[PDB]
């Protein structure tokens, strides 16, 4: 009884023209693009990569050599997959 | 930023109460399909490329660019070495030629 | 109230500056949405694997 | 209802990469406004007209 109280005195609201269906395949056509082309789809056709090889690209691109990807996958995973847990834990806490 | 694609170099040129740019960028057409591999090992040591891909037409190695198909045979100067063949997920026996 | 509608009559146009500026920030509030998601023209789909 | 775009599907794998052979020059215009119009306004002849 709160919408139809504003409602009642000619204060309406517009829906969005995007639904929320449209915006989700919107972000996952961005992962998918990244994780299967890296930086190729965004500018011009879409090229596949294996994803070991664009991250030692893109260490190699802060100046560290790609050997030490090379090296160290297993270890860069582990951390990688352990901080995305981490980010699950911090959302669902109370603390918003 | 300036256009789309890998930027070159932009020309102004003036509108009312405006303005309006003219980019020029560099657009990669015409791929193809190639095999690719991490590291190459030749005599228990590993080498890695040093600013390109390792591909393979079917039979062959070679090396090359990342934005333009133009391969090279692997030769120690297009390579470096570290470590050993027991490290990297994926290597590939084949043979560095000595110049 | 019928005769209020005559009353505001008198006033000039007081409801339609209202009314378009209310539509352009609407207009502007999908463009936002538009210009922000809308960066790709091929829907890719992730792998089975 | 409104499309969203074309549908695709990358041929992603263990060891598979796509090099391109050729390019191509591209040339696009961009708008952007810088000014508007300046005006001024006289109090004595808008709002009490001789
Ligand atoms: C992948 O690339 C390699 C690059 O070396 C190709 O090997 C080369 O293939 C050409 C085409 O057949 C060979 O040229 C031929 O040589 C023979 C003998 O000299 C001559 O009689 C023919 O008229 C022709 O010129 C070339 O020798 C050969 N090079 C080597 C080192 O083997 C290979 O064919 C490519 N594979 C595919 C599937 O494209
Ligand atoms: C690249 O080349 C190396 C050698 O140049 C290959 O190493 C191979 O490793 C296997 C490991 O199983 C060796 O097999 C051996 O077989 C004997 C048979 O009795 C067994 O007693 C040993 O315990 C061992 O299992 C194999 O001999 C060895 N190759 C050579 C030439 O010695 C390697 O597999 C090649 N490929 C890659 C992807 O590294
Ligand atoms: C990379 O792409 C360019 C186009 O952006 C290719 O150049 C094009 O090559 C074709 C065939 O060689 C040309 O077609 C022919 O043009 C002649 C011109 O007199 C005409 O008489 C023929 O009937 C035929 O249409 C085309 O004109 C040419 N484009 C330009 C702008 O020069 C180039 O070959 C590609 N590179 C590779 C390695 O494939
Ligand atoms: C590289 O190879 C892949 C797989 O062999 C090609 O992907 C196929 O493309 C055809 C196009 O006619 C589709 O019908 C298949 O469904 C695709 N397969 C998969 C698994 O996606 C790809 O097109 C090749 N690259 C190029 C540049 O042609
Ligand atoms: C190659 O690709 C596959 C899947 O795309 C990777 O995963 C393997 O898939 C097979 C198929 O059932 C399983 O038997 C393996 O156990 C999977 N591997 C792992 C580590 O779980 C595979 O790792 C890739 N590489 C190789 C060398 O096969």
């Amino acid at each position: 009884d709160l919408i139809c109280a504003q409602k009642f005195k000619g204060l309406t609201v517009l829906p969005p023209l995007l639904t929320d269906e449209m915006i989700a395949q919107y972000t996952s056509a961005l992962l998918a693009g990244t994780i299967t082309s890296g930086w190729t789809f965004g500018a011009g056709a879409a090229l596949q990569i294996p994803f070991a090889m664009q991250m030692a690209y893109r260490f190699n691109g802060i100046g560290v050599t790609q050997n030490v990807l090379y090296e160290n996958q297993k270890l860069i995973a582990n951390q990688f997959n352990s901080a995305i847990g981490k980010i699950q834990d911090s959302l669902s806490s109370t603390a918003s | 930023f300036c256009g789309k694609g890998y930027h070159l170099m932009s020309f102004p040129q003036s509108a009312p109460h405006g303005v309006v740019f003219l980019h020029v960028t560099y657009v990669p057409a015409q791929e193809k399909n190639f095999t690719t591999a991490p590291a190459i090992c030749h005599d228990g040591k590993a080498h890695f490329p040093r600013e390109g891909v390792f591909v393979s037409n079917g039979t062959h190695w070679f090396v090359t660019q990342r934005n333009f198909y133009e391969p090279q045979i692997i030769t120690t100067d297009n390579t470096f070495v570290s470590g050993n063949c027991d490290v990297v997920i994926g290597i590939v026996n084949n043979t560095v030629y000595d110049p | 109230s019928t005769e209020c509608s005559n009353l505001l009559l008198q006033y000039g146009s007081f409801c339609t500056q209202l009314k378009r500026a209310l539509t352009g920030i609407a207009v502007e509030q999908d463009k936002n949405t538009q210009e922000v998601f809308a960066q790709v023209k091929q829907i890719y789909k992730t792998p089975p694997i | 209802t409104m499309s969203l775009g074309a549908e695709n599907s990358v041929a992603y794998s263990n060891n598979s990469i796509a090099i391109p052979t050729n390019f191509t020059i591209s040339v696009t215009t961009e708008i952007l406004p810088v000014s508007m119009t300046k005006t001024s306004v006289d109090c004595t002849m808008y709002i009490c007209g001789d």
